[PDB]
């Protein structure tokens, strides 16, 4: 967002702002090179912008991405959940096949040259942290929500 | 045997009595405390160690 304020050319020698504080001098940026190429500080001057917020809209701008208790108490479906676990572990075996080769390999190459022969198709240690995070957060929440539906209900 | 124990010789036998149980199970008595382990699992795994 951006806002500007025209200045005269008749006062091009005389000062235009009295500059009694720092708040509109060095804050929020120094003026950008593609905007001073036409403007700053010729023919106008820039101006600062903030955001005032009433409490009433502030409270409801906070909470508009949440749901009811229906979404908090679902149990997704155990067929696809086991199928998703059957899916992810299966290529995670294959990631472990590639992981044995590369970690054992380690040509003594001063590893920035390791860090240039890895851009390409090379990906151990990166999917291996990733799929574990997916298998963790899926299985924990699927268990823990199924825990509460017996303790709470009946 | 008739006085230290029971086993009264009635009509031509020593007689046994009931020595069995019912075997009840709930298996959701752990559902309070198995949830305590699962909350503990994501506790230490999320904390900056």
């Amino acid at each position: 967002i951006d806002a500007f304020r025209l200045i005269n050319a008749n006062m091009m020698v005389l000062g235009h702002e009295p500059r009694q504080t720092t708040s509109n001098l060095g804050h929020l940026n120094k003026p950008s090179i593609q905007a001073l190429i036409h403007g700053l500080n010729r023919h106008y001057y820039s101006i600062t912008i903030n955001y005032r917020k009433n409490e009433l809209e502030q409270k409801m701008l906070l909470n508009l991405h949440k749901k009811s208790w229906m979404e908090g108490l679902t149990l997704q479906d155990y067929s696809e959940h086991c199928k998703h676990n059957e899916s992810v572990v299966k290529e995670m075996l294959e990631l472990a096949k590639n992981y044995n080769k590369a970690v054992e390999e380690e040509d003594k190459m001063t590893p920035e040259q390791l860090a240039i022969k890895n851009v390409g198709k090379q990906d151990p240690k990166r999917h291996l942290e990733e799929h574990v995070d997916v298998l963790m957060t899926s299985n924990i929440v699927q268990c823990l929500a199924a825990m509460l539906d017996t303790v709470v209900f009946k | 045997y008739a006085k230290k124990r029971g086993w009264v010789l009635g009509p031509n036998n020593y007689y046994s009595f009931a020595s069995q149980q019912q075997k009840p199970e709930d298996t959701t008595i752990p559902s309070t405390e198995l949830a305590k382990q699962v909350i503990e699992y994501a506790r230490q795994l999320e904390m900056i160690v």
